[PDB]
RNA sequence: AAUCCCGUGAACCAUCGAGUCUUUGAACGCAAGUUGCGCCCGAAGCCAUGGCCGAGGGCACGUCUGCCUGGGCGUCACG
RNA sequence: GUCGAUCCUAAGGGUCGGGGGAACCCCGACAGAUAGCGCGUCGCGCGUACUCCGAAAGGGAAUCGGGUUAAAAUUCCU
RNA sequence: GCGACCCCAGGUCAGGCGGGAUUACCCGCUGAGUUUAAGCAUAUCAAUAAGCGGAGGAAAAGAAACUUACAAGGAUUCCCCUAGUAACGGCGAGCGAACCGGGAACAGCCCAGCCUUAGAAUCGGGCGGCUCCGUCGUCCGAAUUGUAGUCUGGAGAAGCGU
């Protein structure tokens, strides 16, 4: 009957741009409906479409997004697009290793007198 | 152990060979834009006791400074208020000459943080410094322990705040004790504190 | 006047949309306490203003 | 030795960027395709008096789409070949397209395939 | 740049020159300068690729169950310890250091210590002797016996 | 509206991690009372290595590291 | 494509570098390795620091009749 | 002429950094007058408003070139008190801190310089692998005009042995 967004993820790509051909031409014939006194019925139609559409290519992009950051896995340098976004400050910080990093005499203490635990008789 | 040898020569700056070094020298940068990068400092001695490193992400750059007091920057030299505030010449401005290079380096290198900066000659005209800046997102700096600390963001634009080396002389830091009390932790904030009237509950 | 900029006729475009009578079935819905069009501009009474 | 007084800066190699990363992943979709272009026929009285009279048909198109794309849209799209194409913007921000048929087409037959008459 | 440069040149030479700044205009001789660096050139320092392989040589040694090398020591910090120390039999010294109180007091240390010193023409030439762009001074603490008499 | 009801499932529901996100604006090819004036790369398609066509993207300034190409007798060395 | 804007420059405006300035800002090609162009096929030659903004009355490539709408035209039709 | 180095120039060269916004609190600069003095000029309003910049969840300050004169305290900050006090002031109008003492909290540290010279033992980048905020290998660079270790006055280096 309708659009199954998980049977679209089962489809391949040539497909999905088949079925996208197809739902842009049938939009394209109820905009016409709707300047010639279309029927109501066929009015509503067209909300129904609009969603296929963007159900289609909502799969297409996820599709492809997904699939480039398969290639660029274990690579050094990602397209910006695709490395994390979180914020401007957390992106400039020092990594979790750089934070503490310390010199060999701060090294030498932790390891030559750390903190004892202990306690005082009651 | 060479750099006391340069350290106590840079002591005698009225001898004969360090008052034609620096005539020299004075000629050369008057004929050179006001900030320029140096390839190295010129005073490596004095550059590595405040904190310079030889090693990939710290800069050396030698700013120009005018010499003399501050004119107040008022037209004709007018001034509306009472005589206490007429004054318009033989005014001095709270900031020293050497914080001022460090803010004209500071502003235009916005990529970079300021580490510290150093005299390196003067005319009548003219006062040079040598600005030491660190590229803080440069692998060699935010891997060192020891200077990382200045890629954390409550150390931006530490020379436009007063946090410098100049930056604490002329906040009055540079001291402590009866002379020195009213400047910290700021003397803003000492007045705000003093002037505070605490009302309590049970009062 | 004749001469006019391709952007100024864009915000011409959309005053006269916003110029118009609220549809009638918006004052059937329920809760509903919007009477008419507050915003109505004649051109001869008030002024664009650009 | 120098014959010319002023000195010129001599050329220096220039490379191409040839960057370890692309900047953008893949390509953006294409947003003026031919059914953005061509929203719809205009089915006004004027406009179908048009249709016989000068076998020209009105559509109401993107507005962001240029004369030599629409010819392109409507080439795809009904398998017609245009005469010339005369575009207006409308007073209320909508932009309109007079495209007229090579004689070798009718436009009252186009018309009917589309659904308008 | 370049009218800045050729000034420079004129100004130094218009002005008087202190004493202390002038004995580096008398370097070594062309033909002894020669001499001097054929000899430097016979105890120049490992290079990077020999200094590996020298310590993959030790180490299949270690693990299989020697002399001390007869090198010119560079570097203006550590030359100047040998000559404090008295250990420094020839100190090398470039005119061309910037800035020159670098070296500009080097003779004197050397004279202080009865250490015999020369100034010679070029710190990159020096350099290129310790595998370096440049190298503000040069020391020979010790030569191989087998040419003692020509140095 | 044979859209949906013992359910891959209604909702102007809640929530968020996938995805889309026009013209601008610090606003970055140059500009602007202009949808004005440039240059470069280029998938797909197509006509016989070239030609057309073209989705989409790129070209601001300062600055750090490295790199390439250069200038000056600035300091030298060797022919 | 033919009417204009668009292009050109005017009084002038906005600017690089440089010089000032705590800074907002000031001066404005004046302290300077210009922009690039031409001809061959990457090389030679030339090369005086703005390829900027600034006119719907200044300068300026090219459209004329006849017909046509309730309302458009030197723009639609012939 | 061929090379090294130096300084400088060009690059849509490879990979990075910066600008702007927000106002309650925070940091730096700049800086009035109304007003009060029953007039008014020093003063006061005020080291304030307005102006120009820079940050963070806090900021700033901070491990004594201190307090004190005692039987001595012991980085900074904050609260109470000191105190409307010493002091300053046409000694007029007004203005005005600090130490001690009691509490909140509590934390200490890193460099520069003589000291590897039987070995720049240091770091970055390109490429590759792995257990991928990192680590290993290799290559090219940075650096001797000095990277990394050792040391920071409370110490410390060196030698000796517990
Ligand atoms: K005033
Ligand atoms: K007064
Ligand atoms: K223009
Ligand atoms: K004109
Ligand atoms: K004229
Ligand atoms: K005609
Ligand atoms: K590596
Ligand atoms: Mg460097
Ligand atoms: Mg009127
Ligand atoms: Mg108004
Ligand atoms: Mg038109
Ligand atoms: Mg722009
Ligand atoms: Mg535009
Ligand atoms: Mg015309
Ligand atoms: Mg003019
Ligand atoms: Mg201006
Ligand atoms: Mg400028
Ligand atoms: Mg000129
Ligand atoms: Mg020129
Ligand atoms: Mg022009
Ligand atoms: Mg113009
Ligand atoms: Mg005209
Ligand atoms: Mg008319
Ligand atoms: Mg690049
Ligand atoms: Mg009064
Ligand atoms: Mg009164
Ligand atoms: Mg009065
Ligand atoms: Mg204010
Ligand atoms: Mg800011
Ligand atoms: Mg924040
Ligand atoms: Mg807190
Ligand atoms: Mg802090
Ligand atoms: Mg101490
Ligand atoms: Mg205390
Ligand atoms: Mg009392
Ligand atoms: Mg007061
Ligand atoms: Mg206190
Ligand atoms: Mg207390
Ligand atoms: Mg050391
Ligand atoms: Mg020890
Ligand atoms: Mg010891």
């Amino acid at each position: 009957a309708r659009i199954k967004v998980h049977e679209l993820r089962n489809k391949s790509k040539t497909e999905l741009l088949a079925q996208l051909k197809d739902l842009k031409a049938e939009l394209a014939l109820l905009r016409v409906a709707k300047v010639t006194g279309g029927a109501p019925n066929k009015l509503s139609k067209i909300k129904v479409v609009r969603l296929s559409i963007a159900q289609v290519l909502t799969v297409i992009s996820q599709k492809q997004k997904a699939a480039l950051r398969e290639v660029y896995k274990n690579k050094k340098y990602l397209p910006l697009d695709l490395r994390p976004k979180k914020t401007r400050a957390i992106r400039k910080r020092l990594t979790k290793h750089q934070s503490s990093l310390k010199t060999e005499r701060e090294k030498k203490k932790e390891m030559y007198f750390p903190l004892r635990k202990y306690a005082i008789k009651v | 152990g060479a750099y006391t040898y340069v350290s106590e020569l840079w002591r005698k700056k009225q001898s004969d060979v360090m008052r034609f070094l620096q005539r020299v020298r004075c000629w050369e940068y008057r004929q050179l834009p006001s900030i320029v990068r140096v390839t190295r400092p010129t005073r490596p001695d004095k550059a590595r006791r405040l904190g310079y490193k030889a090693k990939q992400g710290y800069v050396v750059y030698r700013v120009r400074v005018k010499r003399g007091g501050r004119k107040r920057p008022v037209s004709k030299g007018i001034v509306y208020g009472k005589p206490t505030n007429q004054g318009v010449t033989q005014l001095k401005f709270q900031r020293s000459k050497r914080s001022v290079a460090e803010e004209r380096a500071g502003r235009k290198l916005g990529g970079l943080k300021v580490l510290n900066s150093y005299w390196i000659n003067e005319d009548s005209t003219y006062k040079y410094f040598e600005v030491i800046l660190v590229d803080q997102a440069h692998a060699a700096i935010r891997n060192d322990p020891r200077i990382n600390w200045i890629c954390n963001p409550v150390h931006k634009h530490r020379e436009l705040r007063g946090l410098t080396s100049a930056g604490k002389k002329y906040r009055g830091l540079r001291g402590r004790g009866h002379l020195h009390h009213k400047a910290r932790p700021s003397r803003r904030a000492t007045w705000k504190r003093n002037q505070t009237l605490s009302l309590r509950r049970y009062r | 006047p004749s001469h006019k900029s391709f952007m100024i006729k864009k915000k011409l475009a959309k005053k006269q949309r916003q110029n118009r009578p609220i549809p009638y079935w918006i004052r059937m819905r329920t809760d509903n306490t919007i009477r008419y069009n507050a915003k109505r501009r004649h051109w001869r009474r008030t002024k664009l203003g650009f | 030795i120098r014959t010319k007084v002023t000195f010129h800066r001599p050329k220096t190699l220039k490379k191409d960027r040839s960057p370890k990363y692309p900047r953008v992943s893949a390509p953006g979709r294409n947003r003026l395709d031919q059914y953005a272009i061509l929203k719809y026929p205009l089915t006004t009285e004027s406009a179908m008096k048009k249709i016989e009279d000068n076998n020209t048909l009105v559509f109401i198109v993107d507005i962001k789409a240029d004369k030599k794309k629409i010819k392109d849209a409507v080439k795809k799209m009904y398998d017609i070949q245009i005469k010339k194409v005369n575009t207006l913007i409308r007073p209320d921000g909508t932009k309109k397209a007079y495209v007229r048929l090579t004689p070798d087409y009718d436009a009252l037959d186009v018309a009917n395939k589309i659904g308008i008459i | 740049n370049v009218t800045l440069q050729r000034k420079k040149r004129i100004l130094k030479m218009r002005l008087k020159v202190p004493p202390a700044l002038n004995q580096f205009t008398k370097t070594l001789d062309k033909n002894l300068a020669t001499t001097l660096f054929k000899m430097l050139l016979k105890y120049r320092p490992e290079d990077k690729a020999a200094k590996k392989e020298r310590l993959v040589k030790r180490a299949q040694a270690e693990a299989e169950g020697t002399k001390k090398p007869i090198i010119v020591k560079y570097g203006l910090k550590h030359i100047t310890y040998l000559i404090e120390q008295n250990k420094a039999q020839l100190v090398v010294i470039a005119h061309d250091v910037d800035p020159i109180e670098l070296v500009v007091w080097l003779p004197a240390l050397c004279r202080k210590m009865e250490i015999p010193y020369c100034i010679v023409k070029g710190k990159a030439r020096l350099g290129s002797i310790v595998h370096k762009k440049t190298a503000s001074a040069l020391c020979l603490t010790t030569v191989k016996n087998e040419d003692k008499m020509e140095f």
